[PDB]
Formats: structure tokens, sequence, C-alpha cells
């Protein structure tokens, strides 16, 4: 079944492609750990306020 | 309502001790494009600093 494996491979690969392009949240995990540092700092620069 | 405080001329894109009208720190002026309302004198950062 080399054929049909390789093709059910290289479309897999074009699925990720069209999935990670095209929802955001794809990389909520990463974007999630920005988010909490960025915080961090904006809270610590606010209260020298 | 200012003291009696001789001012002197401004020095633009060097560090500088500043005074202005009594608040005072240290940094670099510069020109910018800061759209300030006729009733507005001084602008703040995210920190409350000038
Ligand atoms: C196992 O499943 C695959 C699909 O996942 C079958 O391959 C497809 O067969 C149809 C015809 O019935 C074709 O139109 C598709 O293009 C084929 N897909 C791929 C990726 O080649 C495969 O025939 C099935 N094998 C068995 C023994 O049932």
């Amino acid at each position: 079944n080399q054929k049909l494996i390789a093709n059910q491979f290289n479309s897999a690969i074009g699925k990720i492609q069209d999935s990670l392009s095209s929802t955001a949240s794809a990389l909520g995990k990463l974007q999630d750990v920005v988010n909490q540092n960025a915080q961090a700092l904006n809270t610590l620069v606010k209260q020298l306020s | 309502v200012c003291g009696p405080k001789k001012s002197t001329n401004l020095v633009k894109n060097k560090c500088v001790n500043f005074n202005f009208n009594g608040l005072t720190g240290t940094g670099v002026l510069t020109e910018s494009n800061k759209k300030f309302l006729p009733f507005q004198q001084f602008g703040r950062d995210i920190a409350d600093t000038t």
C-alpha cells in the first residue's frame, strides 16, 4: 500500500496547513504565554502610578 | 503663578536636566507631532510619567 500511504500522508500535511493558516486559536498555547508575560509587565508598570 | 526664576535656552537632541514649570526630570528633548489641545500642558505615559 505504499502509494496509498504516501498519498494519505501528503494529504494530511496539506490539511495541517489549511488549519494553521486559518485558525488563529490553533497556536493559543504559545500566544497565552506571551499574553501572560505582557500582563505581568503591564501590571508592574501601571503600579508605578 | 511662578517663582522668581530666570529661564534659560532650550537645547534639543541632547541629554539634559530639565525643569518645565516646576516639573523636573532627565531626558532628551526632541521635536514631536503630538497634537496637544490648547488647554493641555503636559502629556503622560502608562506609568504616569511625563
Ligand atoms: C482504504 O481507504 C482509502 C481511502 O482512505 C481508499 O482509497 C481511496 O479509494 C477511492 C475509490 O474507492 C478513491 O476515489 C480515492 O481517491 C482513494 N484515496 C486515496 C488517498 O488513494 C482505499 O482504496 C481503501 N482500501 C481498502 C482495501 O478498502
